[PDB]
């Protein structure tokens, strides 16, 4: 039941630590291409 | 030419040239435009002739109406854990706590700076040309270095003139590697058979801006060594001669090169 | 006449070597030889709560509020981003089209450039704001725009490239237009003319201008 | 502890310095992205 908070919070920063890891490094390149709309919303412009 | 002929009022018929390209004094003998000049088959020629002191002997070159030179063309090349603990917030009791939070909150504008300060590096990269000029190491020294290069000119031309009669073993090394048309250079130069292709400013000009893709480039900016003009060759001592320049100094006056330079000689790449 | 060719047509000189724009007056009047530079014109211009603000029930709003400073300091990043990097052109402009008061461009009094602006009356406008401003030599001009007492000048390339190399203040423009050049007035028809337009291109030719460029054009402060 | 590191007395020592060279790695991949996907 701890497992959810516990993963949830490392999104922002043996079977157990593998899963993890590709769903962080899932989260490094949701955050990574987030910052890209933050980029693509810049550009936009009564 | 029909710019010419409007104010002056004199007629004219044209033809084309059979014997030689641009003039050479072959056995004391000229040929070309130039050639016939001298023999008064024809009394002006009109086209591509460079003004130098060989040739103003023979003929007279009016006031020159473009500014060109000698250029060579490449192809662009594409205690002991408290150090510890504060280390680690740069990269990402209570007096105690309230010195970490301060401390994150800088490291957090440094961070950020960073990135941004970064990415406006990557957005003005630039690039350099390989050689200096025509006095380059590897030109005065050709295929004297590890990497043998390779550069050529098209023969009985202006340009080899002068560079005979300037660096003679520099003429000397170009004779394998003379080619014979502008196309010919350009594409042995993008299939990478010659390295470095010495030719008129003022025609490869208008290649680099006009080539497939911008792949073909001058060196620097755009360097002119032995700055010259292209020059109309009329009989020796006309009466003309004084009617034929005074309407060329009012085209530049009045501006008309400006519109039909950009008609004939404007480019693409930048 | 005056100046230059007022004395030369007076017979008080013989041979006028400056950096003598060419134009059309000049050719029917006096004679000629190669130019010695290339050049058009240009303009110069002037230059536990404290560990989670910063990082039951009321543990799901702390995870919240976490979220919720962590999308506040992202939006500050980006708004800092867009704040740091995002915030004349010859005579192309229209504020000089139609000047005012507040751009002031001069150009030399008595000078070619005057007379060059003249001939197209299609600027008689700004024939009509210069006669207002025109200064008697570069020197006047060029400390009155470092005073910033000027706005804009018209001159030659070379001289303001120069310029700009000794004061790093001051700036050019883009166009790049008249493309004329300098040569050696002359007297009329006289044997001093062949051979000395020969010697012109002969300088030309050889690596001689590159090296009076070393010596003043070349060097930059 | 090695692979929690990566990816979040000379052993530590090298750990950080690797820690740091992480952080510069993906600092790096992060600005030739951006470059690639927002200009070009
Ligand atoms: C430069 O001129 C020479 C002489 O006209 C050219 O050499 C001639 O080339 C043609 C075609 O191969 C031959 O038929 C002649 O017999 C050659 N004559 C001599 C004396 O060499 C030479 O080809 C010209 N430059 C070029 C384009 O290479």
């Amino acid at each position: 039941g701890k497992a959810i908070w516990l993963l949830w919070g490392l999104v922002f920063n043996t079977t157990s630590k593998i899963m993890v890891s590709v769903w962080a490094f899932f989260a490094v390149i949701f955050l990574a291409s987030y910052t890209a709309n933050l980029a693509a919303f810049m550009i936009q412009e009564v | 030419l029909k710019k010419i002929s409007k104010s002056v009022k004199f007629t004219y018929d044209l033809y084309l040239v059979t014997n030689g390209k641009h003039g050479k004094k072959i056995n004391g003998t000229w040929n070309g435009m130039i050639g016939e000049v001298v023999m008064k088959r024809a009394y002006m020629a009109v086209g591509s002739l460079t003004i130098n002191e060989e040739r103003s002997e023979v003929v007279d070159f009016s006031v020159p109406f473009i500014e060109t030179g000698i250029s060579v063309m490449v192809s662009r090349s594409n205690i002991g854990k408290a150090i510890w603990l504060l280390w680690g917030l740069v990269f990402n009791g209570t007096t105690s706590k309230i010195m970490v939070s301060v401390w994150a909150f800088f490291a957090v504008i440094f961070l950020a700076s960073y990135t941004a300060n970064l990415a406006a590096f990557m957005i003005q990269e630039e690039y350099v040309d390989q050689v200096s000029g025509l006095s380059d190491k590897k030109f005065q020294r050709p295929n004297d270095f590890s990497p043998p290069f390779r550069f050529g000119t098209v023969p009985n031309g202006s340009t080899e003139r002068n560079i005979r009669n300037n660096y003679a073993e520099m003429h000397a090394y170009m004779g394998k590697f003379n080619q014979r048309g502008v196309d010919d250079a350009l594409l042995s130069l993008k299939t990478g058979k010659l390295d470095a292709f010495i030719y008129d400013a003022a025609v490869l000009n208008y290649m680099a801006g006009r080539d497939e893709g911008c792949k073909l480039v001058t060196i620097g900016s755009g360097k002119v060594f032995a700055s010259t003009g292209y020059g109309i060759a009329i009989q020796k001592d006309s009466g003309w001669k004084r009617q034929v320049d005074l309407a060329i100094l009012q085209l530049f006056g009045d501006g008309e090169m400006e519109e039909l330079e950009a008609l004939w000689l404007t480019g693409i790449c930048h | 006449w005056n100046g230059m060719m007022g004395e030369l047509l007076s017979g008080q000189a013989d041979m006028i070597v400056a950096p003598l724009t060419i134009n059309n007056e000049r050719a029917q009047y006096i004679e000629f030889s190669k130019p010695f530079k290339y050049q058009g014109l240009t303009i110069l211009v002037k230059k536990f709560s404290w560990g989670v603000l910063l990082n039951f029930s009321a543990r799901i709003l702390g995870m919240v509020w976490a979220g919720f400073a962590m999308i506040i300091v992202a939006s500050y990043t980006a708004n800092l981003a867009a704040f740091l990097v995002l915030d004349i052109t010859g005579i192309n402009d229209p504020r000089l089209r139609n000047p005012s008061d507040k751009f002031i461009y001069a150009t030399v009094k008595q000078s070619s450039v005057d007379i060059y602006f003249r001939r197209q009356v299609e600027l008689s406008t700004m024939y009509r704001h210069m006669e207002k401003h025109n200064y008697e030599s570069a020197a006047e001009a060029i400390q009155a725009v470092r005073d910033n007492k000027l706005h804009a000048f018209i001159w030659d390339s070379a001289v303001l490239e120069f310029e700009a190399s000794q004061k790093c203040d001051l700036v050019t423009t883009g166009e790049l237009f008249f493309r004329s050049g300098f040569g050696i007035g002359m007297r009329k028809d006289s044997p001093w003319k062949q051979n000395v337009s020969l010697s012109i291109l002969k300088s030309h030719e050889n690596g001689f201008m590159e090296d009076l460029d070393k010596t003043w054009v070349r060097y930059q402060e």
